RNA sequence: CCAGGGCUACACACGUGCUACAAUGGCGCAUACAAAGAGAAGCGACCUCGCGAGAGCAAGCGGACCUCAUAAAGUGCGUCGUAGUCCGGAUUGGAGUCUGCAACUCGACUCCAUGAAGUCGGAAUCGCUAGUAAUCGUGGAUCAGAAUGCCACGGUGAAUAC
RNA sequence: UCCUCCUAAAGAGUAACGGAGGAGCACGAAGGUUGGCUAAUCCUGGUCGGACAUCAGGAGGUUAGUGCAAUGGCAUAAGCC
């Protein structure tokens, strides 16, 4: 439904009447956000498989992707590189359910957030959210694994967002209503 | 963790307090009791607090609301 | 079933699913279900949502866990900024309250280092 | 003679004890006794409020009368079902009483919250032969207030000395 | 004994107890073909990831890689699947 919001607001009413901006190609445009695991030298581990492929097989029936270097360079003693890690970028359909699934677990009840979550500063362009926290799981057996969600999702932010954002649309932490 | 009915004000330190902010701003001068209970409504004074062989000054600020002036000035010393 | 933790609390009793959350020790939670109006005899495992759901209305009508526990760590934080005798001893790693640092310190000194 | 501080420090070492590591036990309710004591610059039931340490002109007593003073282990239950746990409380942070002119150095407690180590302890070593060892309460001295120490009293009460 | 560079004078060759290094194998895939792909390094946000493990983005252009020495190669890749 979130693709949808995405064809819907923000977009078609007011600046398309009153004053005109050029194109709906060049407003940006989410692509494939992404989520990795980062696991140790282990190999025996079934553990990271099991949780991306629940996330994954909660609606299809396919597996993650079993990483074990892009850079395929190694510090230790075999050069040629252990299946450290899994894979899953999202995709189109999928890619806005997780999103949504996402937005409707963390922002509608004020659980995760304490302070300023902020802290590590430089400017270009990264989005990376790591909960350390286990926000959802589908199985009824809600937290049984070691990982507790410490895996990190990917987005892509120009983070400034200059107009509406200084406008009206900061961030924080005060649910109202109309 | 004193009692809540009744404050303890040394009334030398009052008389000193309240002739410090009859003169406004002021060098610090040497007190030599330690058990004091100091206020919001008191809060900005440069009270010098004595500790044995050597004295500190005490520069007092907004959050202390019902600290002993003794707290701030360390009695015993450590390699 | 479970309110913001790391594990399971169900198969036992309500007093104890209530001090295994943190924040909340044994005389508060026997007042959390004396003003939810939950017997203590019952287990939390197989309780209805409704009760549950007055249940976390009365964990959150008082402190809640992690913003009672920063604010433990801002009162901490704030005797540092005072630097304090109550500050110099959690700096230091010693205790506050008095008890002597002759013998018997060993819980604010850890493990025994030579 | 004073005002502050130190005698209460802290990378360590040793001695004497207290609390526990649990089911012989932990938490809520009911239940019948003790003996020895002290009390006027005191003991202070009881009225009232508070899930609290506890706040008044409240009677009685200078002591077989009144107070401290509800004895507790135990006995009946309900529950926890061998887990670092409804075991233990160290430490720490909020809100306070009592004392004393004044509890930061540097008193005891209870109201709320967290719950380190601890899974019965190596070499080595200590006490005890009967109302004893163990275990459970109680009082007194110094004391303005502050004992896990000391003195002292009672409950249950062993095993083994060829 | 064999291989690579220089000496060696821009064809080949060319000596010294001249200057430097390697080989006496490996692979039934590390051969053939078809289809596909492109590195080293640097700057950033996140689970012991810390300076370097895995993602995502940008710069860069072969500074990588070649089963093993060195030289000449190699993108139509002979480099990777």
């Amino acid at each position: 439904a979130k693709l949808h919001d995405y064809y819907k607001d923000e977009v078609v009413k007011k600046l398309m009447t009153e004053f005109n901006y050029n194109s709906v190609m060049q407003v940006p445009r989410v692509e494939k956000i992404t989520l990795n695991m980062g696991v140790g030298e282990a190999i025996a581990d079934k553990k990271l498989l099991d949780n991306a492929a629940a996330d994954l097989a909660a609606i299809s029936g396919q597996k993650p992707l079993i990483t074990k270097a892009r850079k395929s360079v190694a510090g230790f003693k075999i050069r040629q590189g252990y299946p450290i890690g899994c894979k899953v970028t999202l995709r189109g359909e999928r890619m806005w359910e997780f999103f949504e699934r996402l937005i409707t677990i963390a922002v509608p009840r004020i659980r995760d957030f304490r302070g300023l979550s902020a802290k590590s500063f430089d400017g270009r362009g990264n989005y990376s959210m790591g909960v350390r926290e286990q926000i959802i799981f589908p199985e009824i057996d809600y937290d049984k694994v070691d990982r507790v969600r410490g895996l990190d999702i990917t987005i892509t932010t120009t983070a400034k967002s200059d107009e509406e954002g200084r406008a009206l649309l900061a961030a924080f932490d005060f649910p109202f209503r109309k | 963790r004193s009692l809540k009915k009744g404050p303890f004000i040394d009334l030398h330190l009052l008389k000193k307090v309240e002739k410090a902010v009859e003169s406004g701003d002021k060098k610090p001068l040497r007190t030599w009791s330690r058990r004091s209970t100091i206020f919001p409504n008191m809060i900005g004074l440069t009270i010098a607090v004595h500790n044995g062989r050597q004295h500190v000054p005490v520069f007092v600020t907004d959050e202390m609301v019902g600290h002993k002036l003794g707290e701030f000035a360390p009695t015993r010393t450590y390699r | 079933a479970r309110i913001a933790g790391i594990n399971i609390p169900d198969h036992k009793h309500a007093v104890i699913a209530l001090t295994s959350i943190y924040g909340v020790g044994k005389t508060r939670s026997k007042a959390i279900l004396a003003a939810a109006g939950i017997a203590e005899d019952v287990k939390i495992s197989e309780l209805s949502e409704g009760q549950i759901d007055t249940l976390r209305d009365e964990v959150a009508k008082f402190v809640v866990e992690g913003d009672l526990r920063r604010e433990i760590s801002m009162s901490i934080k704030r005797l540092m900024d005072l630097g304090c005798y109550r500050g110099l001893r959690h700096r230091r790693g010693l205790p506050v309250r008095g008890q002597r640092t002759k013998t018997n310190a060993r819980t604010r000194k850890g493990p025994r280092k030579p």
